RNA sequence: CGCGACCUCAGAUCAGACGUGGCGACCCGCUGAAUUUAAGCAUAUUAGUCAGCGGAGGAGAAGAAACUAACCAGGAUUCCCUCAGUAACGGCGAGUGAACAGGGAAGAGCCCAGCGCCGAAUCCCCGCCCCGCGGCGGGGCGCGGGACAUGUGGCGUACGGA
RNA sequence: AUCUAAGGCUAAAUACCGGCACGAGACCGAUAGUCAACAAGUACCGUAAGGGAAAGUUGAAAAGAACUUUGAAGAGAGAG
RNA sequence: GCCUUGAAGCCUAGGGCGCGGGCCCGGGUGGAGCCGCCGCAGGUGCAGAUCUUGGUGGUAGUAGCAAAUAUUCAAACGAGAACUUUGAAGGCCGAAGUGGAGAAGGGUUCCAUGUGAACAGCAGUUGAACAUGGGUCAGUCGGUCCUGAGAGAUGGGCGAGCGCCGUUCCGAAGGGACGGGCGAUGGCCUCCGUUGCCCUCGGCCGAUCGAAAGGGAGUCGGGUUCAGAUCCCCGAAUCCGG
RNA sequence: CGACUCUUAGCGGUGGAUCACUCGGCUCGUGCGUCGAUGAAGAACGCAGCUAGCUGCGAGAAUUAAUGUGAAUUGCAGGACACAUUGAUCAUCGACACUUCGAACGCACUUGCGGCCCCGGGUUCCUCCCGGGGCUACGCCUGUCUGAGCGUCGCU
């Protein structure tokens, strides 16, 4: 009766997508998310765990505005100008 | 929304409308059934655009 | 569940599009090594993640 | 011998860097030489190959004196394809048969204004090179 | 057929409009095409009308700016859009006027008693 | 019975600037353990260490003696060799544990306040003309507003000196 | 005998398992070496925190077996 | 020094050596590198560790494919029928149902055409499988609105610190409006709103969140699809606001 | 002679060891030592003629302009490219553009509710309706504007 027959009345979600993490933890009953602490200004982010750490990084997805920054430092971050016309 | 969608075929297929009615697919994509006044055809208006 | 929300209703949609088989052009390419998908997903096993 | 530090001599890089190299240094790559003539009237060695030169064959199967056009030019592949050249299929089609450049002899170009252009400046630098290396 | 930037520069706004919708009414009807069954040769030009389009776009929006920033030059504000675009921090900095000031302590001294080249042995 | 003031105090989608969050190998400040060793264990050791909270730079911190020494005396700070597994601490048991002097890398010193003199001799913002403008500056004219005597700038800080 | 606290600033000699580029090795050589040589923090398990793989090699070149024939086809005998 | 006139590796009723560790020849396969001497160095020699990873056997064509009364005759498609389909006959569910509709959850499983490799613990001409295409229409049905138990910011307080307590409690807490006067306002400044004030009345008493079963204005009949209807077409109504 | 069982060899199967290769790691060292409210790091959704993933990109979306080079890309197609108007493809990177969440900023997380100024239909302001654009976060610094007090005094 804690076996089988328990498992039959599960049809009641306790936790739900997050708004800026995109993982599924956001508690409803008590609004936090459990990897992000979403509704807090700062990053639940444990040195417990070197794993959870390495997956979302500075270094992990598209980096889109970094990628041209190094481009930019590489001469000297110009601007204002163009090269010689023809 | 259906008041853009109104405007748009007046000012894109040169024509007046009743109303509209929308859904959106399982695909994502949103549709539209639109019902012109009786003063005009819809063959007649279909050929024009070139779909049979 | 009949009555749904935006969110998940796009969420949903994705996956069904993603979830199709491969052409056959493809097959042909100088270096390719791709003989079938191996990512795909059937209502009845694999539930998601939701 | 090699002196500078600020390249590689290593067999893993230069494969690397061959097999995964963009097409505007694959077209040096795929470069061919000249024949004996040509080089004395232009005093030039090399250069790189295009899509309606007349080349010879001199390696392989299909070596010879018979002279041919050059047809298309597969960089993808580093290959090219002579005009006669060719084989059968089980169906009875003719189809086309990839070779590398290193292996055939130029005998007539297709010239244009860049090439004379490119010519020009060989030229010039072989020719300081003889009179001060002289 | 062909769009280079380099014959509209010299051109104006509402021309510049009026070639810009003339393409999008062909691109509706290519896309009508393409569902109802085209055919091969009118698909491989919805590539080439896309790509007319941009080129159109940027050219308005080049010359748009490049009156504005002249417009506002020589004043004291201006926006945002058109200051000079670096890192943050090199935007929280010293004018490179801010950083050769000194004292009149500091350039006396230096008047009366600076570094004087000399050698030794001889 | 309206004005000057501050004891002072709130407001504005007022004009113009700013801060927040992220990475976190090296750095700075707090907080801070138990396995274990002692053939048992409670002080001790593990350890000012893991974990935890903050804050940064291309290095950071420290730093130009309220010093070391007892010599015929040296002379900011930082790293290396050595002094040294030493002096000292310690159920004086397991165990811990530095500095000076000597030889090298590198080497650079200086500002305020307060006493005291100089017709506040000083600073910010708006206006107009001219150069320069993509690390918003310079020069000139406004009986144009404002901060400042409940103290702004020049001379001058113990090298003993002024 | 020796210093003058309770105010302030300063470069060089020094550190660097993250980052951007480079070079090298008496190292491992696909059950080894990064978990990760391949569409790997992927597939997948879990309510969540979290856990977490297997998998390299046609041949110089596809020239990747036309046509005949049995069979419903799969599979076969020939030919190339 | 050996080598595409054939290296490593592997197989071997073949010839032989050494007390042994081990080795040299011969034959087959195979397709590109390998060894002997003097010194150096080490991730250096397996039968086991209820060893770790992978693979394979006897068992064994065995145990089994037994909860809920039950099938039969003919015809059709088809290479092909104990199980598909049509008809006929006999039987069960017995309205607190093996019936017709829905919430939570699932998520294209829905509908047509085609297929018979794999899966459907026998089979299959069938399938919730495989492939290709199609499909969800609203002023009135629900949400959205209100508040409930309760969660939770501001002011304040506390705290090494990310922050925590607490919800009217140590707060100049509403920009709320209005009738009058004042100059202005564009429209033929008639009538206005207006940026502006002088007046003028002003309590509330606490931001915000919180139920698809609570509270909350008003739509019914007929017909139509492979698949949709209080939504589409026909016909008759009605609420709100201006 | 037969089956069946055992041993050894040849051939054929099953399974993937050893051997030879390597666009990957690990280790050491050199140089430089750069994020963001002018909206980061990360997440979501989308974009190809034929395209699911990886990769690249943002409604101008498998990339635009501008320089350097100088005749391709390629699995199929179709077309373009005249390389002496000049300029296919590549690489670079100085101009332009850069969806929704997120410190995330009108109030709130359902994508629900609003408020102010301006243009265009609403007519020719006059107000309801529609579209569109720009503003509408907390703390804090300098200065301006309006203000409060049986706070300290002066004045008539
Ligand atoms: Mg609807
Ligand atoms: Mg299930
Ligand atoms: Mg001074
Ligand atoms: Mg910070
Ligand atoms: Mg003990
Ligand atoms: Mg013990
Ligand atoms: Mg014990
Ligand atoms: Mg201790
Ligand atoms: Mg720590
Ligand atoms: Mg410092
Ligand atoms: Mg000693
Ligand atoms: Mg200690
Ligand atoms: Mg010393
Ligand atoms: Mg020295
Ligand atoms: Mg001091
Ligand atoms: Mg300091
Ligand atoms: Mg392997
Ligand atoms: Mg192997
Ligand atoms: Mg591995
Ligand atoms: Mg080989
Ligand atoms: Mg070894
Ligand atoms: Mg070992
Ligand atoms: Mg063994
Ligand atoms: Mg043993
Ligand atoms: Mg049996
Ligand atoms: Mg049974
Ligand atoms: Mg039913
Ligand atoms: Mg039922
Ligand atoms: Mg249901
Ligand atoms: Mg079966
Ligand atoms: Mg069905
Ligand atoms: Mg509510
Ligand atoms: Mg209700
Ligand atoms: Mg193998
Ligand atoms: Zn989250």
């Amino acid at each position: 009766t804690k076996g089988t027959s328990s498992f039959g009345k599960r049809r009641n979600k306790t936790h739900t997508l997050c708004r800026r993490c995109g993982s599924k933890a956001y508690h409803l009953q008590k609004s936090t998310c459990g990897k992000c602490g979403y509704p807090a200004k700062r990053k639940r982010k444990y040195n417990w765990s070197a794993k959870a750490k390495r997956r979302n990084t500075t270094g992990t997805g598209r980096m889109r505005h970094l990628k041209i920054v190094y481009r930019r430092f590489r001469h000297g971050f110009r601007e204002g100008t163009t090269p010689k016309p023809k | 929304n259906k008041h853009q969608i109104k405007q748009a075929v007046k000012k894109l297929y040169d024509i007046d409308v009743a109303k509209v009615n929308t859904l959106i697919r399982p695909d994502g994509e949103k549709k539209a059934y639109v019902r012109l006044a009786p003063d005009y055809d819809a063959l007649d208006v279909a050929n024009k655009i070139g779909i049979i | 569940s009949s009555h749904k929300t935006f969110r998940i209703k796009r969420f949903l949609a994705k996956k069904q599009k993603q979830n199709r088989p491969i052409p056959q052009w493809i097959r042909m390419k100088t270096g390719n090594k791709i003989r079938y998908n191996s990512k795909r997903r059937h209502w009845r096993r694999t539930k998601l993640g939701l | 011998m090699k002196f500078n530090p600020f390249v590689t001599s290593d067999r893993s890089k230069n494969r690397k860097r061959h097999f995964n190299a963009p097409s505007h240094i694959r077209r040096k790559i795929m470069s061919s030489p000249l024949s004996k003539e040509l080089r004395q009237k232009y005093n030039v060695r090399s250069m790189p190959i295009r899509k309606d030169d007349e080349v010879q064959v001199v390696r392989g199967h299909y070596k010879g004196q018979q002279i041919g056009k050059v047809v298309q030019v597969y960089r993808k592949k580093y290959v090219i394809y002579i005009e006669r050249v060719q084989r059968e299929k089980a169906n009875g089609t003719t189809v086309h048969v990839g070779i590398h450049p290193s292996k055939v002899v130029i005998t007539r170009l297709k010239l244009d204004k860049d090439r004379k252009k490119i010519l020009e400046r060989k030229a010039k630098s072989r020719q300081v090179g003889k009179e001060k290396g002289k | 057929a062909k769009i280079k930037a380099r014959d509209l520069r010299g051109k104006k706004k509402e021309e510049l409009l009026k070639q810009l919708d003339d393409l999008k009414v062909e691109l509706s009807q290519l896309r009508v095409a393409k569902v109802t069954g085209g055919a091969a040769s009118k698909l491989s030009k919805i590539r080439v009308v896309r790509k007319s389009i941009a080129r159109v776009l940027t050219v308005i929006n080049q010359t748009q700016k490049e009156n504005l920033r002249k417009f506002y030059k020589g004043k004291k504000y201006k926006p945002l859009d058109l200051r000079p675009k670096k890192t943050r921090a090199m935007r929280r900095r010293l004018n490179k006027h801010e950083e050769s000031l000194k004292t009149k302590k500091q350039q006396r001294k230096e008047r009366l008693y600076p570094l004087r080249k000399y050698a030794v042995k001889a």
